[PDB]
RNA sequence: AUGGAGAGUUUGAUCCUGGCUCAGGAUGAACGCUGGCGGCGUGCCUAAUACAUGCAAGUCGAGCGAACGUUAGCGGCGGACGGGUGAGUAACACGUGGAUAACCUACCUAUAAGACUGGGAUAACUUCGGGAAACCGUAGCUAAUACCGGAUAAUAUAGAAAGACACUUAUAGAUGGAUCCGCGCUGCAUUAGCUAGUUGGUAAGGUAACGGCUUACCAAGGCAACGAUGCAUAGCCGACCUGAGAGGGUGAUCGGCCACACUGGAACUGAGACACGGUCCAGACUCCUACGGGAGGCAGCAGUAGGGAAUCUUCCGCAAUGGGCGAAAGCCUGACGGAGCAACGCCGCGUGAGUGAUGAAGGUCUUCGGAUCGUAAAACUCUGUUAUUAGGGAGAACAUAUGUGCACAUCUUGACGUACCUAAUCAGAAAGCCACGGCUAACUACGUGCCAGCAGCCGCGGUAAUACGUAGGUGGCAAGCGUUAUCCGGAAUUAUUGGGCGUAAAGCGCGCGUAGGCGGUUUUUUAAGUCUGAUGUGAAAGCCCACGGCUCAACCGUGGAGGGUCAUUGGAAACUGGA
């Protein structure tokens, strides 16, 4: 009768549309490629702040994965 | 018997069972050196219970109506 | 969520319930994070509420509360008035 | 409980002990079918067995209905070949063979109704009754005075040790300790200590 | 050492090895039945037997749009968890440890956290052509503590939507899995062998991890006896009998785990699957039929059909114990509870004699000799323990004005409601079946007379079978008795305590040769070694030294005692086969 999404929802939370998940993935394929072109969004890393006003602003990624993108971004400075 | 299997049986006592293609529950139990037959039948058993001539017994040999 | 769940463990018909800090998902043989000895209810010898929660200390800050509904069984245990 | 003649006791058995006059009248030969021939001499098991099928007639508690005897003469600590003698004589026919009622066993199991029963309080109708240092084996209100109660109260003089019985009365609430030697001795000790044990 | 252990079988009797025909208990049982009353438990054991069913579990605004605390239905939320049967991994799969420089650790609630910053908007409401249902069309929308990344803390040294008079980065309180080795695993003689990146090398990645995963390349008869490699196939354990111990067994229970979900196979956003009733794909099945379709749990419950010498009702309730929904309240439950169930073991209150006429009216064997089925007995008294209506009432224990830091207040229960018993003291019945010459505690008359019976061992039947069948019986035991398949007394019987190196149970004719199984070498060695040492721990459906009562039954605390510990050398060398 209740849906499950806490408990067993490995498939239960791979049943639906991707297009967001498929667009965050466009979001993040500029990793290596802002980093091979120098680019401004990983710039200035005080912030990534990126702890303080992101995570809960608005964040919508991975977890372990981002984590070891997080871990270089937002500690550099 | 079942299972496609063909064995010497004998109906030991004096019951005659006049019900012929009708099974017949196997006694457990073998002969005492007599060449051929190497099983018993058991008496009665959706079949022809026996005759009441006998009272003695009271327990097998399709044993039945107990004297009062 | 994390309670004192009685883990009902032992014969058929007589479980010997055991006050662990166990969780609300696993009820009954589930998973004890922060075990209290056990409680003992025959009513027929002097240790009863024999229960060792020395550990269960950090456990009462964040997720801990009675699961088989024990107000008199955590009554003894008393561990609080000083917050 | 064993609903047959009992007087086959002194006759199958090597030990009665519930009569004093019985091969008067009968035959004090060998066994039945060959009544007129020689005895024969009991078996290594056969006499811890005959034992067990003497006290089987004399017990009314017999095979597994006398678990707590055979149990209480066998793991219990203690002389465990004497054990049989010592941890066995808490039923209720001790009361009746002790203060007067009944003169044999089976007589005194039947006597914890028509005799005296009211053991201090609560009571019991079975073949053993739970008479320790406080207990007092008596009659009731109504039934303070019966036949079978006060029959032989002038004809049972000599008391046995560790019971009590006095005239409109009868309340056994002596010592609590027993002999294990104030019983017949004519079976084996060990062989029923080890026989037993298996 | 609570301290096993019969025979026959072979002359006409025999000893002696040897094997079981056979002096017993056990029998998840059924059974032909003579199965008075019952506390408690198991019950398609024969059956992963096919399939009509009753059927998984509903909800929520302190945060939003009916007519009227949530009433509009979106959002938080078990379908995989309760469950069901165990064909399935001859093996970390489970049974069994430290662990992790093989390690992840999502997760569950408290505090930092200031409700910040880009927001339109969302199901209902509903503009709604038709369609037998078998589905497109006509489509605007309106919300909600539904909800959106960069610059200011975390491996640097490149914060929000809102709670009453909710909250977020960091993390804690907490939490689930992958792993090393030490442990359970059949033999083939009528098979005697198997891996080749077998054996080790480092580099393209990425997941609980190194990585012979692939990465460049790498050997010959090498691996393997450790039968690896073939099979055997089974859910594993905590257990109960057992020799008296020496030996030996080693699972029905009842819980953990490991499975499975017509059959397979490939994928699918929110928090840990292949999903007991989501997908798609195919296959042979299910059935009605608008020509299209639906598909199957009954692997959730109880049933129709299966053949079972051999097994539960298509019955009430959520008392309660639950957890999931869910500010409370509300609300969920063939999870679970209560009644039908059979001698399934019930063993006893257990059913009448205080008294008592040869106790017969004459029969049980009767050469009648007496006794007696017979201190059976009359007919009463006796023995209470049958009704007669009865009103009856521990696993799991604390609460609910708003007056109260793992403490708690006006105000929170029933699916019930007849143990032992000395009491009313009506009269409600322990019979039975078996051997009876026996072996082995047991019989008299007739009837039989190799006709039939009896018939484990004996045998008894061609005449005087009390062995047969009826009557009077007798030994046994116990509300009953004979039967069928399953351990051990029997007895050591691949000998192990329990085998010879000759008749027994035993001469390899093989005379010439290392299976490392094993056959004086003096002295002599550096310490293979016998008895001392870290001891915390010392737990345990374990024999707990006691420990609680249910009269006959299931009523359970003692981790130090307590063994079933978890000090037995680092060590004292003139010494199995090898000097």
């Amino acid at each position: 009768k209740s849906a499950i999404k806490r408990v067993k929802t490995t498939e239960k939370a791979e049943a639906r549309n991707i297009s967001q998940k498929s667009a965050m993935r466009t979001a993040v394929k500029n990793a290596k490629t802002a980093v091979s072109n120098n680019a401004d969004n990983k710039n200035e890393l005080v912030s990534l702040v990126k702890l303080v006003d992101k995570a809960a602003q608005s964040n919508l990624i991975h977890s372990n994965k981002a984590d070891r993108i997080k871990s270089q971004l937002m500690t550099a400075n | 018997l079942s299972n496609n299997i063909e064995i010497n049986a004998y109906i030991p006592g004096i019951g005659h069972n006049l019900q012929e293609h009708s099974v017949v529950l196997v006694r457990g139990g073998r002969v005492k050196d007599l060449p051929g037959v190497r099983y018993h039948i058991v008496r009665g058993a959706l079949d022809t219970s026996g005759v009441d001539g006998r009272r003695q017994g009271r327990s097998l040999y399709g044993t039945k109506k107990p004297k009062n | 969520a994390v309670k004192i769940r009685l883990t009902r463990l032992g014969s058929k018909r007589n479980p010997f319930y055991r006050i662990v800090v166990a969780d609300a998902r696993s009820p009954r043989d589930g998973r004890i994070i922060e075990q209290i000895g056990t409680y003992n209810p025959t009513s027929a010898n002097a240790p009863e509420i024999k229960v060792d929660e020395a550990l269960a200390l950090k456990w009462l800050n964040d997720g801990a509360k009675p699961t088989d509904t024990v107000h008199n069984i955590l009554s003894k245990e008393g561990i609080m008035k000083k917050f | 409980r064993f609903r047959g003649s009992n007087w086959k006791k002194s006759r199958r058995l090597g030990i009665s002990l519930s009569g004093t006059g019985k091969e008067l009248e009968k035959r004090p030969y060998a066994p039945g079918q060959h009544g007129p021939n020689q005895r024969k001499k009991l078996s290594e098991y056969g006499l811890q067995l005959r034992e067990k099928q003497k006290l089987r007639y004399l017990y009314g508690m017999t095979e597994r209905q006398f678990r707590n005897t055979f149990d209480i003469a066998g793991k219990k600590f203690g002389v465990h070949g004497e054990n049989f003698m010592i941890l066995l004589a808490s039923r209720l026919d001790a009361v009746v063979y002790s203060l007067g009622l009944a003169r044999t066993r089976r007589q005194a199991r039947q006597l914890v109704n028509h005799g005296h029963i009211l053991v201090d309080g609560k009571r019991v109708d079975i073949p053993s009754y739970s008479v320790k240092p406080g207990q007092t084996i008596s009659v009731r209100e109504k039934s303070q005075k019966l036949n079978i109660i006060v029959e032989s109260v002038e004809i049972n003089n000599f008391v046995p040790e560790y019971l009590n019985f006095d005239a409109d009365s009868l309340t056994g609430t002596f010592v609590r300790l027993p002999e294990r030697s104030e019983l017949p001795a004519e079976i084996n000790e060990q062989l029923i200590v080890e026989y037993y044990s298996r």
